[PDB]
């Protein structure tokens, strides 16, 4: 067909968001590191 | 339920920012990758009406104003974020109508398709149908969030 | 075929759910850490 | 390739779900003790 890569749009947009999630993991872990260090 | 919605009010704007940015991404990949003159205006009614662009702008604007009105609690951000959520609910309802109409047009197109890979038009119509389905899901999330922001900032004023 | 696209779409929906939940948790930890500071 | 690219990416999603379920219990554990 020469339009198959459009269905590569969906997992790529997943591997952006999941990548965002690991930033949203780290930025949630460090602010939970700085909230247990204070106690 | 006033505090039970105020605790998640900022998230309820962040979901609008997320839905708007995914609307921008879907609109820019449809605008760039697709040769839209090779496909029907019934199939591309999502892009022909321009809903990813003017829905992305309004969702990002209303979600950003919801984030700022939570973070600053300013009497000018409120009634500006409330009006942004009024126009975001109007944009989301118009988007829901446009996406349901495009689902109907895609169903009428894919009636004349023996398989998803029958030709290029059948595949692009199925890809647009998938993208319409997961913009209908995201528009339902953005509409429910905008309606909840409207309920919170209207019952606050009661 | 259609199965890989369906699984891909449900994985994208899974990504939407996880990024909404991480955004919820991010604003919750930010509120809890801006309340203590 | 989509099957391997989604099999590794479901694993990258189960990992993020596990870290969300690991962070949420710690948040509620700190919320129990003020
Ligand atoms: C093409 C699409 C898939 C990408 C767009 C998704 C993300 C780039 C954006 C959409 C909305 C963003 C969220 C909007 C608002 C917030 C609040 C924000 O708050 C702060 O800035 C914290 C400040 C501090 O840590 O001091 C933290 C990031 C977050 C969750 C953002 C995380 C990144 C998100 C998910």
């Amino acid at each position: 067909i020469e339009y198959r890569w459009l269905q590569l749009i969906f997992p790529s947009l997943a591997v952006i968001l999941f990548a965002v999630d690991t930033g949203l993991w780290f930025s949630t872990h460090k602010q939970f590191e700085s909230i247990l260090k204070i106690q | 339920w006033q505090s039970f919605l105020k605790k998640e009010l900022e998230f309820l704007g962040v979901t609008q920012v997320l839905v708007g940015l995914i609307c921008l991404c879907f609109g820019t990949v449809v605008c760039s990758t697709l040769q839209t003159s090779d496909f029907d205006d019934e199939v591309l009614l999502l892009y022909r009406a321009g809903y990813p662009f003017w829905g992305a702008v309004l969702f990002v604007l209303s979600g950003f104003l919801s984030i700022m009105s939570e973070r600053k609690n300013t009497l000018y951000l409120v009634r500006g974020s409330l009006g942004a959520n009024i126009v975001s609910s109007i944009a989301a309802g118009l988007g829901i109508a446009i996406l349901i109409l495009n689902l109907s047009n895609n169903s009428a197109y894919m009636n004349y398709c023996k398989d998803i890979t029958e030709d290029d038009g059948c595949f692009v119509t199925s890809f647009i149908t998938e993208l319409v389905l997961m913009l209908l899901f995201l528009t339902i999330l953005a509409f429910c969030s905008a309606v909840l922001l409207i309920i919170y900032r209207i019952g606050q004023e009661f | 075929p259609q199965l890989c696209y369906i699984l891909d779409a449900i994985l994208f929906l899974y990504g939407i759910v996880l990024t909404l939940l991480y955004c919820r948790l991010k604003i919750q930890v930010r509120k809890a850490d801006i309340a203590s500071r």
